């Protein structure tokens, strides 16, 4: 077991229940072209166009043979494109059942299905898409392997929702994903969990590991981190339950699983809880009538990471399990940084709001100051558990040194392993999208 | 007066002394045997010099040029080889020509790095067809205002090895010419004498060598022709004499002598289905024609194509009987010219100004999938980046962008 | 006129101290006192000229495997010639310059000129490159010794300007403008204006 | 190429050089002599309170108006030998002409003394009218050095000037200043006792007084330095026994 | 033992030749931007002055110093001539045994060879020798912990200017100037060793 | 309403308005009044509350206990010394000539012997007054007039290096003087470099070395460190220097100046560095908020203790400094306003939590062998904490080298 002790359970208030219910009904949507890194789309598909589950609706330039395809049956009603005619996002409207199948086989012959076999399937009902890549986070390369999958069967993102609870309600498929990941990897398959019990695959290469503390504690990069280092030469995997249990339904009904349970929760919502949807559902549909009045932001994911649902951008991202509402804070408050503030929240212990164990904040969207430079208090070290030098390293992802963040460890790194870092800056920096542009220039020296 | 004796005879006994010690240095250190260069692993055409120097002087002995361009400056960055062996790293000057995945890859400048030690080395798509010729002038004509259409003839009917886009070495001896010798025909000697260019002249009193274009395809069999504009110097600062190389092509004739060599390249067409957009302009008609040609006789494709050229007067653009012909034999391909100087006796009555307004208003504005098209493109620099900036606003990512710039 | 175009560009257009990096130790220690910064700076005008002079006469014959050894023997002919020459006429200026007569040997700028420019050039254009280095070496040199000593004694030349209070004056010297760190901070900021007035010398941005 | 060429081309360079560079070296020793020689001359010259302007008038005053001679310390009697050309302060570095002083001893930090020191008497005629004393001791940053003037009643300093320090100019540099010298005219060396009696006093000496002189404003760690000079020569182990000569009138 | 432990600490902090007496600045300044590059830098530095000032020490005391060869005889107006040829011959010969015997200790320090005979810290640690009057064994410690120095100095310029790396110079000031401010303000701090009697 | 003034003249300082050229005191102004308003554009949707404005104006606010005895100790020190020099009609012709005491004699003060601690405190506040005021205005010149030409928005810090540098100087400091050191404090050390968070040197430190080299005699001796005319007098490191525990007497009272005075600040010296007891409390605030490097004031412990004490076994028959114990060098000087307020600067000091030990381990030893050793200058930690500014940055590069050795193993 490994114990993390820097860290931070962000006190928001909203927390979910931990039941499942069903969710609203959707009429709509959508795959997010801008999600995929290094994506550049040709499309398959143009609007009025009739689609089945499953088929394919573009592919990508930069990464030969992968095809994205649609969730659900019906009409393609809009294909939404930004600056530079990037494209945003391609809206299905739901209509009617059909789809397209593929094999299917007993659940005791998955742990020795050809590795081949099991690519071509995946690929081909485009569930090939829920892999990523570290380095880089990028959808792997359907001509190679890789030597370790990281499962992610645990969750500590703030207001997130329990694992646990998910994966009991389909131990048969989530038993069968894991069988299919086993016979798909080179060497081994990391099932990452907190101390409760789950069910478990009987293959010797697959290996349960136990993390303690909090976040990030469940997140991939850290588990890579401990347990497999990665770098230019040695790739890993990653994917979370969900994907595993879709997975599982693929290869035991040749049918492609787009349902999802996902965490509504936040200051805002009036009955927090989770709930049954699809995958790309419209966020505006979700939370019709769960929201108190006011002016709020709806975010496909957690407020440490994740995306501002509005306009083209309203439905659910593709490795997100929750959403997150809460109101947008622009209010202007006289001497408001100088206030004894009981109801402020910080990791420092300059605000009364510490002293009080055990209290939760309505926090909102407000940015606490204005921007400057960095002095290094010392709030990164408090936060990054991992072996690295934060303040170092952010500086070089400030300057845009490359090559020095490079060394110091970025190719580690995703943009949600920096959010408590961007969440505790003096300064307001945002460095998600500094390591982001790092990366991007690593890739392109090769 | 002993003084002074001692202090010659010291001084000159202290500097033998250190002289005598730093010559033993150098004859127990370091070495003086020869050293040896390998290509492709070949156990022929090795080369053997003394150590010390850059590649490049092994490599010019054999007449192995590797399509250098100059003996300094290095703006072109063409000098680039792949070394196989283990020998000294990449020096710092070397990295604004070559990434890191290429270093890794072993590529390294013939420019820069020192031959004092033995080294392997590997040239791609073996290159050792390049050879040198003796041609004879079949015609040098004009079509326009500003351009020269040189033809060369090689000996026997033999056909140079090609592909469409490429470039050849030319070069010149010493000489001198004045602009008042040029054939110029009265229609475009309207504007020679408006600006007085006759008054011009240069020289230089040594060999030089140039690169220039080609405009022929496979099977235009047993010549080779170039595009030549003039080179006159800016208005600006006229005391400055015009172009040296490109004044020594419009002088010649029928008949003449000239010698060419090294037929290089890196503009070829891609090999996909996708469609295929040709942009043009001034000068650049040369390799426009030779892929137009090619795509569409040699290989005789069924992909979409276009060719869009910018022109500034009725009177300054040809070759139309060749693209009307093939618009007509082939429907696979369109054309269209503009124009931004129609002068009242032209009643021009098409497409005006710059081409790529015209380019992105007709055509490109309601393309369903502007991305997905193939671009060549050849003309002035700053239409070359008002075209580039157009098509960054359209998404097409720079992949599917080609260009062969003249003078880099 | 070619000749007044070439000594007059080492002035500004390539410094030696503020666009080069040549010949800064001596403008560190000298530049406490005018007198001495300007007998410096004549040396170092003389020396050059003259070892430039000298190189580019011998340029064709130098062996090349010892030719900073032929180098070197006739600067330190030169420096050694001009020590002496200092010692016996201009004795307490001497004192103290201190070991600083010796370093001009050392004194990049007359080894990077040699190497650089008499070695591939003829007597004449020689001399004239060396005497455009020295000028645009005291340059640097008289301006910041007028700073320092105005600053720091009340004196230019040794001749009283600013009256100090111990004297019975007004002015109270500043201490720092005889130390090392003034000299840095001086030539800084000139390097500063410098590059104010001729932006085409800024460097690019890493 | 070849190294006959290369021995040839050396071999007359450095003949060419060697040559110049003796010639010159050797030409100019007799001038820079006189002009080591002059630099001492003006300074002795004007401690003793006579003015010269000019090497030619320096040389004339300074050959007809001193005589440098020898002294032994232990005995403050005079000794043979060229006082013209002695060097003491390299005569203090050699071990057979010097001692090592004793930790008690050593209150001027010097580390060593001389065997026989150079004086300067100061004529008028063929009177002897002043004799003139070299005297050092530590600073806080440097050694510094200095002449005093004496009468010829071994008592009575007629001036002083430190003519080498390398204290701060603001602080420690002010025993240069000529009116901080003015006041050592007219004060007595010794008590009525006979011993050693001059002090630097902290806050400014009483006024009127015949032993005391103002000390250096903030700088204490010089004053003391000077101080320590004077306890240390005039003492037994400095000029005590020849300035006993002087008073008893041997002179 | 204490003596020459004595020297080395003098040698290296109170009397530091790079931001005590100033010399090298040349190179001190321009090749300060790499921590490594300036670390084979100061190797080379400590090499080249640990070796010259002894064998100079030696001629000076054998052959200039007056009545060394004759009586009444001195040849000490040969000293700079001297001192540089020594310099000269000995970093030739050690840049062409690093290139010959040792490929991977040259692309370490060998590298940087040609330019510091042109170093004025070498120079005047020799001429400082000759004023002080060292024994051997005196010149030995005193030229190591005067190379120490240097590299201490250097790298600790090197570290700064990397740290710098976020900074926001103006453009006028980016290089040359700003450099030479950072080396003022590294004299500035350096001076607490100014008054120590060592 | 100030809040709709604001916004009101707003529109002067937006592009094309009259007072387009001082939009950057505008902003000042308005952040200062109210907070931006803004929200979150990115990445984390939500932020903590600590800000540079937080972080600075809570280091301001944890010095104030320490500004206040030291106006209130020189004042105390000014009178008895005046009243042991002077007395009667001299006493009177001596206040006559002197601003600063005629001026406390009008608004309802004493100078007489049995002056209460309000006198005290305001004799001291008409020298510490001026100096913090000529100080401000100076430096916000140049921190104004860089931000203009640069168009860079006016940021916090300024406001803790000026009354820092105010609080380390002696109470006569002449203000021509103080001016001179600030703007060289602010422009050399940190303005040329880009401002706040991008320079290396601690500004107010750099600006008193460049006062106690320009002009030695104003800011050393025994003439500065009491505000009393004619009065002259040593203080506590240099009695020690001369003469051991047994020279600490101050004459201006005759008693015997003890552990307890050094410790609560009944001696003389430079204004704020007096009370140990006082600059302990405040310190211990920031400390507890987590704004300050308790690893810092450690290693600055660590290596005072460990100098110290092997000069004490050591021991010497010459030199007193080395027989003064630890909990002696603490209570002297200026060491402990440098250990807690200046060692602390998160910009100067090292940004590993290895590098920081050695960093405070190295001002501490520097600081005593400075004090012991050195007979130039009797203290040393501001020559101490410039001269381990230039070594921080050296020890993050042997950890993160360690660091990167690990990583390359696949164990980081
Ligand atoms: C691979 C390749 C292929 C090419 N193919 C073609 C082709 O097919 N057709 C074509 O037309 N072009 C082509 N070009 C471009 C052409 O080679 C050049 O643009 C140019 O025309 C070459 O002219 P030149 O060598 O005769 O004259 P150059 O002597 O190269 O021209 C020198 C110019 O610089 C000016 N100059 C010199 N000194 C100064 C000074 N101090 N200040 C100001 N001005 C100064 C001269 O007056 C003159 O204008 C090609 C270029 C490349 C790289
Ligand atoms: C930069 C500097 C240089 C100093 N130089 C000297 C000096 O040369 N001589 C000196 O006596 N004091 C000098 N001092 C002052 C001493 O440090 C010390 O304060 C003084 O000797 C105390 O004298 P006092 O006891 O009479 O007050 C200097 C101070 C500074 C800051
Ligand atoms: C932060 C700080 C740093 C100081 N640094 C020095 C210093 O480096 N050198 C010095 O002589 N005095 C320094 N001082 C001043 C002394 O601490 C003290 O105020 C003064 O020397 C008074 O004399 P004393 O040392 O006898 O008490 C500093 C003061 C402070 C508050
Ligand atoms: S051709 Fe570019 S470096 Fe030689
Ligand atoms: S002048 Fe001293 S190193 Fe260049
Ligand atoms: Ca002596």
């Amino acid at each position: 077991m490994i114990t993390i002790k820097k860290g931070l359970d962000l006190p928001i208030a909203g927390t979910p229940s931990q039941v499942i219910s069903d969710g609203k009904a959707i009429k709509k949507v959508a795959l997010l072209g801008e999600e995929y890194v290094g994506m550049r789309p040709t499309m398959h598909v143009r609007v009025g166009d009739e689609v089945k589950k499953a088929q394919i609706l573009f592919e990508d330039k930069k990464n030969p043979g992968v095809k994205f395809t649609s969730p659900v049956s019906g009409k393609v009603v809009e294909i939404n494109r930004g600056a530079k005619r990037v494209l945003q996002s391609v809206v299905i409207e739901v209509a009617g059942d059909d789809q397209v199948t593929f094999d299917k086989f007993e659940a005791n012959q998955l742990a020795s299905l050809n590795r081949d076999a099991i690519k071509t399937q995946l690929v081909e009902s485009g569930l090939w898409t829920a892999f990523r890549t570290r380095p880089f986070s990028k959808v792997p390369a359907i001509d190679s392997t890789s030597e370790a999958i990281f499962v992610t069967a645990m969750d500590t993102n703030p207001l997130a929702a329990e694992p646990t609870v998910v994966i009991n309600e389909q131990s048969e498929a989530f038993v069968a994903g894991l069988d299919v990941l086993s016979a798909l990897t080179t060497g081994k398959v990391y099932v990452c969990k907190k101390g409760t019990s789950l069910p478990r695959s009987q293959q010797p290469n697959v290996e349960e590991h136990v993390f303690d503390g909090p976040h990030p504690a469940g997140l991939a990069g850290t588990h890579m981190h401990f347990l497999y280092p990665v770098s230019a030469d040695h790739v890993a995997w990653s994917i979370n339950y969900q994907d595993v249990i879709a997975v599982g339904q693929l290869f035991l009904t040749g049918e492609l699983y787009t349902q999802r349970v996902v965490s509504l929760a936040g200051p805002v919502v009036n009955k927090p809880r989770l709930v049954r949807t699809v995958m790309g559902a419209s966020l505006e549909q979700l939370v019709d009538s769960e929201i108190m009045p006011g002016e709020v932001r709806i975010i496909s994911g957690s407020v440490l990471s994740g995306t501002k649902a509005t306009g083209p951008h309203a439905y659910l991202g593709r490795y997100h399990l929750q959403v997150s509402v809460l109101r947008e804070g622009r209010d202007k408050e006289l001497f408001g940084w100088a206030m004894p503030g009981k109801n402020k929240f910080s990791v420092t212990r300059s605000f009364l709001g510490h002293l009080f164990k055990g209290q939760v904040y309505n926090m909102t969207t407000t940015t606490n100051g204005s921007d400057r430079s960095m002095v290094p208090i010392g709030n990164y070290e408090k936060v990054m558990p991992l072996d690295m030098e934060p303040t170092l390293l952010l500086r070089d992802l400030c300057a845009g040194d490359s090559d020095s963040a490079v060394r110091l460890g970025a190719l580690e790194l995703d943009e949600e392993d920096l959010a408590l870092c961007t969440f505790v800056c003096p300064g307001k920096y945002e460095y998600g999208q500094l390591l982001r542009e790092c990366l991007d220039k690593i890739e392109k020296e090769g | 007066m002993s003084t002074i004796i001692f202090g010659v005879v010291m001084f000159t006994l202290i500097i033998l002394a250190l002289v005598l010690v730093i010559l033993f240095a150098k004859s127990k250190l370091v070495p003086t045997g020869d050293i040896t260069i390998s290509i492709n692993g070949d156990p022929e055409k090795a080369i053997v010099t003394q150590p010390g120097g850059k590649l490049l002087t092994a490599l010019a002995g054999a007449g192995v040029f590797v399509s250098s361009a100059c003996g300094g400056g290095g703006s072109c960055g063409q000098c680039r080889v792949k070394i196989k062996s283990g020998g000294g790293d990449i020096l710092p000057t070397e990295l604004d020509h070559i990434s890191k995945g290429e270093a890794r890859e072993g590529e390294r400048l013939a420019c820069q790095v020192a031959v004092k030690a033995d080294m392997d080395l590997e040239l791609p798509e073996e290159i050792f067809g390049v050879k040198k010729w003796e041609c004879t002038v079949i015609s040098n004509d004009n079509k326009a205002t500003f351009i020269k259409e040189l033809k060369l003839a090689i000996p026997d009917g033999e056909s140079v090895p090609f592909r469409a886009g490429g470039y050849i070495q030319i070069e010149a001896p010493a000489h001198h010419v004045k602009y008042a010798d040029f054939d110029v025909p009265e229609k475009y000697r309207g504007d020679w004498d408006k600006f007085n260019l006759f008054r011009y002249e240069s020289k230089v009193d040594e060999p030089i060598i140039r690169a220039y274009s080609m405009a022929n395809y496979p099977e235009e069999f047993g010549i080779i022709m170039l595009n030549v504009r003039i080179a006159t110097p800016p208005p600006n600062n006229p005391n400055v004499p015009p172009g040296q190389m490109s004044s020594y092509i419009w002088s010649l004739k029928a008949g003449d002598k000239c010698t060419i060599s090294g037929p290089f390249g890196e503009f070829f067409a891609k090999d996909t289905d996708a469609e295929m957009v040709f942009i043009g302009g001034g000068a650049g008609m040369a390799p426009m024609r030779s892929h137009i040609f090619d795509q569409l006789k040699r290989l005789k494709s069924k992909r979409k194509m276009s060719y869009w050229y910018g022109a500034r007067s009725k009177r300054e653009m040809f070759y139309v009987e060749d693209f009307d012909g093939l618009a007509a034999e082939n429907d696979n391909f369109v054309w269209h010219c503009a124009l931004s100087d129609p002068q009242p006796e032209d009643n021009w009555t098409g497409y005006t100004g710059f081409i790529h307004n015209v380019l992105y208003e007709n055509y490109l504005k309601d393309h369903e999938a502007p991305e997905d098209c193939e671009y060549y493109m050849c003309g002035p620099p700053m239409m070359n980046a008002a075209v580039i900036n157009m098509l960054k606003n359209l998404g097409v990512e720079e992949e599917n962008i080609l260009l062969d710039d003249f003078g880099g | 006129k070619e000749l007044k175009k070439s000594v007059l560009a080492p002035v500004l257009d390539n410094n030696p101290i503020a666009l080069q990096v040549l010949g800064v130790c001596s403008a560190l220690a000298v530049t406490t006192k005018l007198e001495t910064a300007f007998v410096m700076t004549l040396a170092v005008m003389f020396v050059t000229a003259l070892s430039n002079f000298f190189v580019s006469l011998i340029r064709n014959h130098i062996p090349n495997s010892v030719r900073i050894i032929v180098q070197m023997a006739i600067i330190a002919s030169l420096v050694i010639v001009v020590d002496q020459i200092l010692k016996a006429y201009l004795y307490d200026i001497s004192k103290q310059l201190s070991v600083f007569v010796g370093l001009i040997i050392t004194n990049c700028i007359v080894m990077g000129r040699a190497e650089a420019f008499a070695m591939k050039s003829e007597p004449i254009p020689s001399f004239i490159d060396g005497i455009g280095n020295g000028l645009g070496y005291g340059f640097v040199l008289m301006t910041v010794g007028f700073f320092r000593e105005l600053l720091g004694s009340g004196k230019l030349f040794g001749l009283e300007v600013l009256p100090l209070i111990s004297n019975g004056g007004w002015y109270q010297p500043n201490g720092l403008m005889l130390l090392a760190p003034s000299a840095f901070f001086l030539i800084g900021f000139m390097i500063w204006a410098i590059r104010t007035f001729k932006p085409e010398q800024v460097e690019a941005k890493e | 190429d070849s190294i006959k060429k290369t021995l040839f081309v050396v071999i007359a360079l450095s003949l060419v050089c060697s040559i110049i560079v003796s010639a010159a070296a050797v030409g100019l020793r007799d001038k820079q002599k006189e002009n080591a020689a002059l630099d001492k001359q003006s300074k002795i010259l004007q401690v003793a309170g006579i003015e010269a302007k000019g090497s030619k008038q320096i040389v004339e005053l300074f050959n007809k108006s001193i005589e440098p001679r020898l002294v032994d310390f232990n005995t403050g009697d005079f000794v043979e030998g060229d006082a013209a050309n002695y060097d003491q302060r390299k005569a203090a570095k050699e071990a057979s002409e010097s001692i090592k002083l004793t930790a008690e001893q050593d209150k001027a930090k010097i580390q060593r003394r001389a065997n026989v020191g150079v004086v300067y008497l100061v004529k008028d005629g063929d009177k002897t009218s002043k004799v003139i004393l070299p005297v050092h001791g530590n600073g806080l940053w440097s050694m510094m050095y200095a002449f005093v003037a004496v009468e010829t009643d071994g008592n009575t300093v007629s001036g002083l000037t430190y003519y080498e320090q390398g204290e701060t100019p603001g602080l420690g540099g002010e025993v240069e200043n000529p009116a901080w010298r003015a006041q050592w005219v007219g004060k007595k060396l010794f008590d009525e006792n006979h011993k050693p009696a001059i002090k630097i006093v902290k806050g400014g000496a009483p006024q009127g007084s015949e032993h005391g002189v103002d000390g250096l404003s903030g700088a204490t760690l010089t004053s003391n330095g000077v101080q320590n000079t004077f306890d240390f020569w005039l003492g037994d182990m400095g000029f005590g026994p020849f300035l006993t000569k002087v008073r008893d009138g041997g002179l | 033992m204490e003596h020459y432990i004595s020297l080395l600490v003098k040698s290296i902090f109170i009397e530091n030749m790079a931001l005590s007496f100033f010399l090298g600045m040349c190179t001190f300044l321009a090749v300060s931007k790499k921590v490594k590059t300036s670390f084979g830098l100061g190797i080379a530095v400590i090499v080249v002055l640990t070796i010259s000032v002894p064998v100079n020490n030696l001629v000076y005391n054998l052959v200039l110093k007056p009545d060394a060869l004759v009586e009444g005889v001195d040849l000490s107006f040969l000293n700079f001539i001297t001192f540089i040829g020594v310099i000269a011959a000995l970093v030739q010969i050690l840049e062409m045994i690093l290139d010959r015997f040792f490929p991977p200790l040259y692309n370490a320090l060998g590298i940087f060879l040609p330019l510091i005979t042109v170093n004025c810290a070498i120079f005047g640690g020799v001429s400082f020798m000759v004023q002080r009057d060292y024994s051997f064994a005196e010149s030995v410690v005193y030229g190591f912990g005067s190379g120490v120095g240097w590299m201490l100095a250097i790298v600790a310029l090197a570290g700064i200017r990397e740290k710098m790396k976020y900074s926001d110079v103006p453009p006028g000031l980016r290089g040359l100037g700003i450099t030479f401010i950072t080396a003022g303000l590294m004299a500035l701090g350096f001076m607490s060793f100014s008054g120590v009697q060592l | 309403g100030l809040k709709k003034f604001l916004e009101d003249i707003e529109h002067h300082f937006e592009p094309g308005g009259k007072h387009e050229k001082w939009f950057a005191l505008y902003e000042a102004a308005a952040t200062l009044f109210y907070t931006p308003g803004l929200v979150t554009k990115r990445s984390s949707h939500v932020r903590d509350s600590v800000d540079l404005k937080r972080i600075m104006i809570m280091v301001w606010l944890a010095v104030f206990p320490a500004m206040f005895w030291g106006m209130y100790n020189a004042g105390g020190q000014a009178i008895a010394a005046l009243n042991h020099l002077y007395s009667g009609d001299q006493l009177a012709a001596i206040v006559a000539g002197n601003w600063h005491y005629w001026l406390t004699e009008m608004l309802g003060g004493t100078m007489s012997s049995d002056a209460g601690w309000g006198s005290k405190m305001l004799l001291g506040a008409t020298y510490f007054l001026p100096i913090y005021a000529t100080v401000f205005i100076v430096g916000a010149f140049w921190e104004v007039l860089f931000c203009m030409v640069r168009k860079h928005e006016v940021n916090e810090g300024f406001f803790v290096t000026s009354i820092l540098f105010a609080l380390i100087v002696p109470p006569t400091l002449p203000l021509w003087q103080a001016a001179l050191g600030i703007t060289f404090g602010v422009v050399v050390a940190k303005e040329v470099f880009g401002g706040t968070g991008r320079n290396f040197l601690n500004p107010a430190l750099a600006g008193r070395a460049f006062l106690f080299f320009a002009y030695p005699a104003q800011i050393s001796g025994d003439l500065v460190w009491t505000a009393a005319d004619g009065y002259s007098g040593a203080t506590a490191l240099s009695q020690w220097a001369q003469g051991g525990a047994g020279a600490l007497i101050n004459n201006a009272t005759g008693q015997t100046i003890t552990w307890m005075d050094a410790f609560i600040g009944n001696i003389p010296g430079s204004i704020g560095e007096v009370s140990t007891l006082a600059l302990m409390i405040g310190a211990a605030f920031i400390v507890y908020m987590g704004i300050a490097s308790w690893r810092i004031i450690g290693g600055v412990m660590i290596g005072m203790i460990l100098l110290s004490t092997l000069f004490n076994v050591i021991g010497s028959d010459t030199n007193a400094m080395f027989n003064m114990p630890w909990h002696w060098h603490l209570v002297l000087g200026g060491f402990a306003f440098g250990m807690f307020f200046m060692a602390t600067d998160p910009v100067s000091a090292s940004f590993t939590n290895s590098g920081k030990w050695a960093y405070g381990i190295l001002i501490g030893v520097m600081c005593v062998l400075i004090r012991v050793v050195n007979p130039a200058y009797p203290e040393g930690m501001m020559l101490a904490i410039l001269f381990a500014n230039l070594f921080a940055p050296l020890f993050d590069h042997v950890v993160v080298e360690r660091n990167i050795k690990r990583r390359l193993a696949r164990y980081g």
